[PDB]
């Protein structure tokens, strides 16, 4: 029964810095390993699988997660912070937009709400900062294919490759070694799976390793025919075999 | 309007009517009152346009959210029981009537709704004004174990009956088959005995037939 | 929120402060437009440059801002100073004067400042609008909620030195071309970067439309910085 | 309060619970077809009212509550299940099962652990009576823990009331009738009373009985209570 | 006595040590527990210490049975168990009365799962003191187990273990599962299931147990039940001819 | 009296080939009282066009409110709603007052500016859509607008012919309707220009 | 509508014909009026058929909730909340119950709830528009204590009259039995129930 | 039924408005002002419901020298319409709408044109030459359909006036005793004392 | 042990105990000596008033609740005044609804439950008085003393204040004579009158000082104060 602390928990110090983002920060640096690449026709997500139990299943726990037919997201930092932050984009989506123009908000839009949703645990009274960054990929009709980073503190950057998490500064390395704007999906996933493996330290299979992308439509995922305007998600999250294929050329 | 119901072995046909009408006055003359809630749960409204198509938009929206939320497929009752609460909710005032059709993990269902909130559940089911035209053939032919095929010749027959006999109901017929195992198949116009015959006579106008007083460009951008 | 024993508003202090370490933002007035320059925070290879907007937004079709500090609390105040441009528009049928959009925008600064014990926002704006009661014009505001107009601005880092600078080159009847190598030179000076390059820049003028009668914003693309980079002998 | 230690522990319910054992020592036995509720109430002077200043109380028709620590705060917590007790059988007719009125106090007072605008109860209360299915008798501490019990005790007198308690259970595992529980309830609290025998002190017992008091909450008054008290009397020396 | 220490704010490393803390309380009880999945049923198994001898044993329980399909087991004190047990059963009724159907497991979980991430982040709340561990025959998913801790942390297992000694019994059950390959127990019966629990519990933690020491608990396919002290006596007869 | 029956007023859109045109009548009436012969019912955000009948209070709050909406839409989104996007906030923005509709019947005009097909919808009062790809009536004379469309109606026209079809529709249903009239306006919409005629008509 | 809930020797039986009707259209011929609100204790309903509906869901929600924390709920448990619902909210529903459950400790039980809100106690009960028409028949027939067979029976015969003059009921007579052994669904069709 | 005119010439705007207020079979005031200067070049004039009128008026005049003072300006004829229009809007579906008709004249100094709007109590507004509410409009419109120029100087205007209030005398059925005339050109708003018989 | 323990009502000392609580029953040993004790027939309470200064007037202790009931106060007087308005109405209450004069004993429950709620709520003090309530109800006449804690008693005689002990161990040895002056107004006036100048380190109380109070079987509850006391002195 009714909150004390209806003050901001957030607040400036004799620097200028606002610790509690600091600190979130610091807790983002800790966490699992996570990246993006832009492709010219598509967009990937990947991280890796770190499980709490060999006697887990960890099929039963995502960290890539779809938020719109066209929009997927993975995340950096503290996993339950992630989840419910998925719930409230999924909705969002629909409350500020579907529901509103009858078709799902472009990426920047989605993202905008996210990092709105996050400013305002920096700003309320009696709440802590969330504890992650976001990798939020996809694609829209006008905009084409996009990958912003979401910070605690509610900020965005649009990014042709970044990595987030654990060993973010050497990825980050290895994917200016690596980017240019020719670069088919293909090739992306290849870069991806490569970037990773020098986060992973035990197993590195299509099991202990996510991954995601943006592509192309896929009318066998939709669950309807007849409407030839509707050709279905361009999201698509890839089986433990399907990366198990691009391993054994890798 | 006419709107119908049959189920079948592995799974249950929706079919519909496309004309809209404002009083005698028909506004569409090839509409679509055949609705998605999700990709295998299909609807059907009659009474309020805009209300069949909102209760459908707002139900279909929270599904998904549901179906994200479980990471499970959206099941029939699911959407039954949203509907039927809302409307409640709304004593009759969201004139919504429908017939709900789909299949999910626990087989295939149909399902009607009236606007006051209560629900109904059959092998074979139809509203409208043409309701009772249709279900006179309903009555007529259908039988237990119905083939997808018949199912689809039965529903199909059904809209007919409201199409040739009420007035609330015209044009053409549109289908959307669930089967158990399969993607749901939308199959606009099915039916398109309802062509206009060619006219008599052109009436495109010799140009300058108009009286014109002033003019001017318009500007669109900035 | 509370006062100190000198009379100074912590919180409001410190947010200044932060503010200081954002990249510097330029606005300069001239007769027949303005200038809006910004640095962006040393940022990477792979940042996208054409899909980026960070530091200059628009309000209306005749106002924009400058930001300098948090973005995230920017966009909050971005987005509702957009609302109160259409309020204004659909209860007059006409475009908001550019000083009562910067007062009120203020004035929810000053509330934070004054009551609800949550943190004031960690942001400066420069607006840059034009208006047909006084023309072009340039106003500051910053977490106090106080506001100012001027004839040339920064916010930021370096606003100590690059003020030195544009009291030094300004002069009343330039026009827009001699502000837009002002504003570059300025910032050149000032980075803290080696060169001053064009995807370190975020640049926007409101002019009078090409050839119309009306005012026109150009938000330059990067393309767009790299020759008025070349042109103005910095390459 | 909503405060865990570094070690899990929660300081203030430990404080709460130092302020029960501060209290008046308050006993409840479980007899074959009811429950038995005895209660030390000490006597500060003269002046006092005797008879006249009832700790023992009645929630609905059917339960007896009994407490140690800060009295206020287990009036607070009766109102509450008084509450508590005439929602339950407004919706469902019937009155409310112990164990359910169990939680219900169990689950308020849990609550005033979670916030640090709450302090929690500086009480624990022995209470039970008779429903569908026979006798229950129920502890409550602080920190919202409850449980089942045969025999309770709690406040000043608590380690040796434990002690009797524990012996009964032993002798007469085949049942212990009402009128004998009454008894015994009686003893028990004269041989808690030994710790605070530099201030004199006043009995009160109550109990619910299916064939004593037809399953109703009742005082113990008139010739029982005396003849509980001789038993008491006779048997201290 | 730094506030990042007595509420959730973030510490200078990122961590939040009240939830930290929250985790510790899980052990005060000195309770271990175990849960396996069989071919069509599941089984929890949990220590059942009645120190006090004027308890009546058959209210001391941390086994719950929140609906017809779903029971849990918690580690923590039972002030918070309690807790969180009436807030599953109101969450799945009412999940039931608004979609139609049985609400899962895994979703109740991921529910409770939500309202912990909440006591993580919001000043006024504390974290509850408890781990939950959920179990069902999903009718979609099968045998089920999911598990959430103070942190709003969740998650399936093959089988699983709480408390102190919650270690030995893991490693127990990891090496089993090396044995033989497959992710539940090939078992017909819910007997037999319940007996392999309570066997590997006897291994890990080298004791023995009469039928007033065990808990169990058991979901079939549409009911979850827990066992009485004889049909424990019984289960644990059998395992003594040939073990 | 009928809310959609004092102020008088009519709109129809037609599609042609590349292009679609929107026009309506000029008359802002109190009952039998011509009252304005200057009442445009027809307006646009960038490149969509929306007509609206009914009571002129809802015409002229629905246009204030959809410039506010679309304002915002394009700073956000940084491009001009299009057609079927509009459409769409139309529906939505009539169905969310559902037990306090406006009185109005919008009609939608316009050129997808990606794949240049040409648009057209109708809304009843609480935002029910009529998709139709010929012609859309409405006002106080729709009964004689329907009659003149499906007549005169042919698919591609050219928007020099498209425009003679629309007038002559216009005209002579408005010529039938006690509380329309009192001059028209004509939109010719081509992805590339947009021309402005004002029609001359009966003016009783 | 014709719904009937008696009380016999080994339990309870529900029995309802299967007609709903919006003025002279038959709606639906096949309905289940006989509702499930816990496992033994089912009910009958009249009037509204949203209300109802609505209704029986809120309680079958209750019931549920109940079974969790205190175990199973009595019949009068069931009737009250019911009564609780209908009562409070007479002034925005139509509806008339027929609550009938069985436990092992107070057996077979009946309980109707009229359109005041009232809740009544009987041996049987009858409602719905059919039921008119069989007050002097029931009442002449019901005795205490019948078999399975001869309730059965006794519900069978009074439906079939309720449906020969009540035009709003008809279709098939559905019964639901409930005992100790059980639930059993059972079905009478018109070629069997009209020849009586 | 209360005669509210305006006409709009080259140079400036004419106002007139009936001196009658009559509860039931009693005229009790044949001097009666239906009008409120909003701003210094601006004049609203206004009739209807007996209460809401004198209200609405204040409240409209409150709120826009509320404006004037805070932004040292005069809002456009054009910008204060719209304000006008805006809350007869929001009244009509309130609880208890305003029942208010009224004519807004304007000179604007920023564009140097005289500017005339009608709107009624639903929010119905419409720029013109000349307008009406009431039934006065129902003889008046006709007229100056006819006698209308739109270049005439304001003493034009004014004749075109008195030949709208003698119609009004001759041939409606009630007496409004008569108007008030008011002027909104340049040089602000200024009433012309003598019509009654001038 | 007292470091941080005493912030607010909410906290819990190590020792079990609630400072906050503990400080406001000291208000109470600050507040003016009153009295009040009873008999069979009548009650009666006797308060020392005072003044704070030679021109002023003394404060007044004693406050009626009803016919049937009232209270004398010490310790913080508004506190006095929030409290004995509520039984006032609570009184009221009892007499509208139910046309029954509320039992004293539920008087007592009703202040007790009121005290304790300003005992748990954060940022809210516990009341600071003490009271002594008198009243003839339908089991005769009554006494209780009320402490900021919540705890009432039901006493033959009691004394709350500054030097109350004196006056408390006097009336615990005039027991057996007071508990049956019956039928005798005045006796047990004098008997109190008495009974509170054991607790005189003061001066000798005056006509000024003296506050009286006295309700019974046929007496409405009624207060004594300057020249009606003159003849109890
Ligand atoms: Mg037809
Ligand atoms: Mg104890
Ligand atoms: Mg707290
Ligand atoms: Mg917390
Ligand atoms: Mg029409
Ligand atoms: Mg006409
Ligand atoms: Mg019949």
């Amino acid at each position: 029964m009714t909150d004390r602390y209806s003050f901001s928990l957030t607040t400036f110090s004799p620097s200028g810095k606002l610790g509690q983002i600091d600190y979130a920060l610091t807790a983002v640096k800790q966490g699992v390993t996570s990246l993006g690449i832009k492709a010219t026709n598509g967009v990937v997500i990947a991280t890796e699988k770190k499980s709490s139990s060999p006697l887990a299943m960890s099929e039963t726990l995502s960290k890539v997660s779809l938020l719109t037919p066209d929009i997927g997201a993975v995340y950096s930092g503290m996993g339950p912070d992630y989840r419910v932050l998925v719930d409230k984009s999924r909705k969002v989506a629909h409350t500020s937009y579907k529901r509103i123009y009858g078709e799902y908000p472009p990426t920047k839009l989605l993202v905008s709400e996210v990092a709105k949703i996050m400013q305002e645990a920096t700003q309320s009274g009696g709440v802590r900062p969330f504890g992650v960054s976001l990798l939020i990929a996809g694609h829209d009709e006008f905009n084409g294919f996009s990958l912003y980073q979401v910070d605690p503190s509610g900020s965005y950057f649009p990014w042709k490759a970044t990595a987030i998490g654990k060993g973010s500064v050497a990825a980050k390395t290895f994917l200016e070694k690596r980017w240019n704007d020719e670069l088919e999906l293909e090739d992306a996933i290849h870069i991806a799976l490569l970037t990773l493996k020098e986060s992973v330290e035990g197993e590195f299979n299509g099991d202990t390793i996510e991954l995601a992308i943006i592509g192309d439509e896929n009318p066998d995922l939709l669950g309807y025919t007849g409407i030839p305007t509707d050709k279905g998600p361009r999201f698509r999250k890839l089986t433990s075999q399907e990366i198990n294929d691009r391993l054994e050329a890798l | 309007t006419t709107i119908v119901g049959v189920k079948f072995n592995n799974g249950v046909v929706i079919a519909a009517d496309t004309r809209s009408t404002q009083g005698p006055i028909v506004a569409d003359k090839n509409c679509a009152k055949l609705h998605r809630i999700s990709p295998k749960i299909w609807c059907a409204g009659a009474g309020t346009a805009a209300d069949t198509e909102a209760v459908t938009q707002l139900i279909g929206s929270n599904i998904e959210l549901h179906s994200l939320y479980t990471s499970r497929e959206p099941r029939v009752v699911s959407a039954l029981q949203m509907l039927k609460q809302h409307l409640f909710k709304y004593q009759g005032h969201i004139g919504a009537y429908l017939i709900v059709a789909g299949v999910d993990p626990t087989g295939s269902h149909l399902f009607s709704i009236h606007a006051h909130g209560s629900t109904d559940v059959g092998y074979y089911l139809s509203l409208g004004s043409g309701s009772l035209a249709a279900m006179a053939v309903l009555e007529s032919h259908w039988k237990q174990d119905l083939t997808k095929e018949e199912a689809i010749k039965l529903a199909s027959d059904a809209i007919q009956a409201g199409i040739w006999n009420d007035l609330g109901s015209g044009s053409n017929v549109d289908v959307c088959v669930m089967e158990i195992g399969k993607d749901a198949e939308y199959l606009r116009n099915y039916l398109t005995p309802n062509v206009r015959e060619e006219k008599q006579k052109s009436y495109k106008f010799p140009r300058g037939t108009t009286a014109v007083l002033k003019e001017s460009i318009v500007n669109i951008c900035d | 929120t509370i006062f100190s024993p000198e009379g100074r508003l912590y919180q409001v202090e410190y947010a200044l402060e932060s503010i200081s370490h954002a990249g510097t933002a330029i606005g300069i007035m001239a007769s027949d437009g303005i200038v809006l320059a910004a640095e962006r925070k040393v940022t990477s290879t792979l940042l996208e440059q054409d899909t980026s907007t960070e530091k200059l937004y628009k309000l209306n079709d005749k106002i924009a801002v400058a930001v300098a500090g948090l973005t995230a609390d920017a966009e909050i105040l971005i987005n509702t100073a957009r609302i109160h441009a259409q309020n204004y528009l659909k209860t007059y049928n006409e475009d908001i004067p550019v000083e009562i959009l910067v007062r009120r925008l203020s004035d929810i600064k000053q509330g934070y400042t004054q009551h609800g014990g949550l943190r004031p926002f960690g942001v400066s704006f420069i607006y840059a609008g034009y208006d047909d009661r006084y023309g072009y014009q340039l106003y500051t505001s910053n977490p106090s909620g106080n506001y100012t107009g001027w004839k040339a601005i920064s916010v930021g880092a370096n606003t100590s030195a690059a003020q030195t600078l544009l009291q030094m080159d300004y002069k009343d009847d330039m026009k827009v071309d001699d502000a837009i190598e002002l504003a570059l030179k300025t910032l050149s000076k000032t980075t803290d970067s080696s060169a001053l390059t064009y995807d370190r820049l975020e640049f926007a003028t409101i002019r009078k439309g090409a050839n119309d009668g009306e005012v026109y914003q150009k938000i330059f693309k990067p393309q767009e910085i790299k020759d008025i980079l070349v042109k103005t002998g910095i390459t | 309060n909503s405060v865990f230690s570094p070690d899990g522990r929660n300081f203030q319910v430990e404080y709460a619970v130092k302020a029960v054992e501060n209290g008046t020592t308050s006993i409840g036995i479980k007899c074959n077809d009811g429950v038995v509720f005895a209660v030390e109430k000490l006597i500060t002077s003269k002046l006092l009212v005797p008879q006249k200043n009832v700790k023992i109380q009645v929630v609905d028709r059917h339960i007896g509550c009994v407490y140690s620590g800060l009295i206020p705060d287990g009036r607070h917590l009766v109102n509450r299940g008084r509450e508590e007790a005439a929602s339950f059988k407004k919706l469902y007719k019937t009155p409310i099962p112990i164990p359910a009125f169990a939680d219900r106090l169990g689950q308020y007072v849990q609550a005033h652990t979670l916030y640090n605008s709450v302090r929690p109860f500086g009480v624990s209360t022995i209470f039970g009576g008779v429903d569908k299915n026979g006798a229950h008798l129920y502890m409550l501490e602080p920190s919202g823990s409850y449980w089942g019990y045969k025999g309770a005790a709690t406040g000043k007198g608590r380690q040796s009331a434990k002690a009797e308690l524990e012996k009964l259970v032993d002798h007469h595992p085949e049942g212990l009738s009402a009128r004998e529980a009454v008894k015994q309830a009686a003893k028990i609290i004269y041989l808690a009373h030994e710790d605070n025998k530099e201030k004199d002190f006043e009995l009160e017992i109550s109990w619910c009985s299916l064939s004593e008091t037809n399953g109703l909450h009742k005082f113990v008054k008139g010739d029982l209570l005396q003849e509980a008290i001789d038993f008491a009397q006779k048997e201290i020396n | 006595a730094g506030y990042d220490r007595h509420i959730t704010i973030f510490s200078p490393e990122g961590r939040l040590y009240q939830v930290e803390y929250a985790f510790k309380a899980t052990n005060q009880t000195n309770i271990n527990s175990l849960a396996v999945r069989g071919k069509d049923c599941t089984v929890v198994i949990s220590q059942k210490k009645v120190p006090d001898k004027l308890l009546d044993p058959t209210t001391v329980s941390y086994i719950f049975c929140i609906s017809r399909t779903i029971g849990m087991v918690v580690n923590g004190p039972i002030p918070d168990a309690r807790n969180a047990a009436l807030r599953a059963k109101a969450e799945a009724a009412e999940f039931r009365y608004k979609y139609g159907y049985d609400m899962p497991c895994d979703v109740l979980a991921k529910r409770m799962a939500n309202l912990s991430q909440i006591y993580t982040q919001r000043a006024y709340m504390r974290p509850l003191g408890v781990i939950l561990t959920f179990v069902s025959v999903d009718e979609e998913l099968g045998p089920s187990i999911y598990k959430t801790d103070p942190a709003g942390y969740y998650v399936g297992y093959k089988a699983t273990a709480t408390g102190p000694k919650q270690q030995e019994i893991t490693t127990n059950l990891e090496n089993h599962f090396k044995k033989s390959k497959i992710d539940h127990i090939n078992e017909e019966s819910w007997e037999k299931v319940v007996e392999f629990a309570i066997t590997h519990m006897i291994d890990a933690l080298g004791t023995e147990f009469s039928k007033n020491d065990l808990e169990v608990g058991v979901a079939t396919k549409d009911k979850f039940f827990t066992l009485s002290a004889e049909n424990i006596e019984e289960r644990l007869v059998a395992i003594a001819e040939q073990d | 009296s009928d809310p959609s029956s004092i102020n008088g007023g009519i709109v129809v859109a037609m599609t042609g080939k590349d292009c679609v045109a929107i026009a309506c009548d000029l008359r802002l009436g109190s009952q039998s009282l011509g009252v304005s012969n200057k009442f445009e019912k027809i307006f646009h955000y960038g490149h969509v066009f929306l007509g609206i009948t009914g009571l002129a209070t809802d015409v002229t709050t629905l246009n204030e409110m959809f410039r506010y909406k679309t304002n915002l839409y394009k700073l956000k989104e940084e491009r001009a709603i299009e057609p079927e996007t509009f459409t769409q906030l139309v529906s939505s923005s009539l169905y969310e007052r559902r037990f306090g509709p406006y009185f109005v019947g919008p009609v939608v005009a316009g050129i997808n500016s990606k794949s240049g097909k040409p648009f057209i919808a109708g809304f009843d009062l609480i935002g029910c859509i009529d998709e139709a790809k010929d012609f859309i009536v409405s006002g106080t004379a729709s009964d004689q607008l329907f009659g003149m469309c499906e007549s005169l109606y042919e698919p591609n026209l050219e928007p020099e012919d498209l425009f003679e079809t629309i007038s002559q529709a216009l005209l002579n249903a408005a010529d039938r309707d006690a509380l329309s009239g009192w001059g028209a306006v004509v939109y010719i919409i081509k992805k590339d220009e947009v021309v402005k005629r004002y029609l001359k008509m009966r003016q009783d | 509508t014709s719904i009937m809930a008696v009380t016999f020797k080994d339990g309870v039986i529900l029995g309802a014909d299967s007609r709903t009707t919006t003025g002279a259209y038959i709606a639906n011929r096949v309905t289940d009026k006989l509702t499930r609100v816990h496992d033994k204790i089912w009910c009958c309903r009249s009037g509204s058929a949203a209300d109802t509906q609505a209704i029986a869901d809120i309680v079958q929600y209750h019931l549920e909730l109940y079974t969790s924390q205190y175990g199973t709920p009595s019949t009068e448990t069931a009737a009250s909340v019911f009564k609780e619902l209908c009562y409070e909210n007479k002034d925005n529903l139509t509806a008339g119950i027929i609550v009938a459950g069985y436990d092992d400790k107070n057996k077979g039980e009946v309980y109707t709830i009229p359109l005041g809100g009232s809740v009544h106690k009987l041996p049987y009960a009858i409602a719905g528009s059919g039921s008119t028409f069989i007050y002097g028949y029931c009442d002449k027939n019901f005795r205490e204590n019948m078999s399975k067979e001869e309730t059965v029976d006794f519900i069978k015969h009074s439906l079939s009259q309720a449906i020969k003059w009540d035009g709003s009921s008809g279709g098939v007579i559905r019964m639901v039995v409930l005992t100790a052994a059980g639930v059993e669904r059972l079905i009478f069709y018109p070629d069997e129930y009209e020849q009586l | 039924m209360d005669i509210i005119l305006g006409i709009r010439v080259q140079d400036s705007v004419i106002l007139a408005s009936s001196k009658a207020v009559t509860r039931g079979i009693s005229v009790l005031k044949d001097s009666d002002d239906k009008t409120r200067q909003l701003s210094p070049h601006t004049l609203m004039s206004f009739a209807g419901e007996a209460g809401d009128t004198v209200q609405f008026a204040e409240y409209i005049q409150a709120n826009i020298q509320l404006y004037s003072i805070r932004e040292d300006y005069e809002l456009s004829p054009q910008a204060v319409s719209s304000f006008v229009r805006q809350e007869l809007a929001k009244s009509i579906r309130s609880r208890r709408p305003y029942q208010v008709n009224v004519l807004i004249g304007g000179y604007d100094k920023k564009k140097n044109k005289p500017e005339l709007y009608q709107i009624d109590y639903l929010g119905t507004k419409v720029e013109l030459p000349y307008g009406a509410h009431g039934y006065s409009g129902f003889y008046t419109f006709s007229l100056l359909d006819h006698h209308y120029r739109p270049d005439m100087t304001t003493e034009e205007g004014l004749d075109l006036l008195k030949l709208c209030v003698q119609e009004l005398e001759k041939r409606m059925p009630m007496d409004f005793k008569g108007v008030i005339v008011k002027i909104v050109d340049k040089d602000g708003i200024r009433q012309v004392d003598d019509f009654q018989a001038q | 042990f007292r470091n941080n323990y005493d912030g607010d009502t909410v906290t819990f000392s190590p020792t079990g105990r609630l400072f906050q609580v503990e400080y406001a029953l000291e208000a109470i040993k600050q507040g003016s000596v009153t009295v009040g004790l009873r008999s069979n027939t009548h009650a009666v309470l006797v308060a020392l008033k005072r003044n704070a200064d030679e021109l002023s007037s003394y404060q007044k202790k004693i406050i009626k609740c009803d016919e049937h009931m009232g209270l004398s106060l010490a310790g913080l007087a508004p506190d006095a005044r929030v409290l004995s308005n509520y039984l006032r109405q609570q009184c009221n209450y009892s007499s509208l609804v139910f046309n029954r004069k509320l039992a004293v004993e539920r008087a007592g429950h009703l202040l007790c439950d009121k005290a304790q709620k300003n005992t748990q709520s954060y940022g809210g003090r516990p009341y600071g008085v003490g009271l002594l309530i008198i009243g003839y109800d339908k089991s005769g006449a009554h006494l209780l003393e009320f402490q900021p804690s919540g705890n009432v008693t039901e006493l033959y005689g009691t004394a709350i204040g500054a030097r109350s002990q004196g006056a408390k161990t006097y009336l615990e040895r005039t027991l057996d004579t007071f508990i049956k002056i019956d039928g005798n107004p005045d006796e047990l006036i004098k008997a109190g009158v008495e009974a509170i100048s054991q607790s005189l380190r003061d001066e000798s109380l005056t006509v000024d000082n003296l506050s009286i109070a006295i309700v019974g079987k046929d007496t409405p509850f009624t207060i004594y104060d300057g020249e009606a006391v003159a003849k109890y002195i």
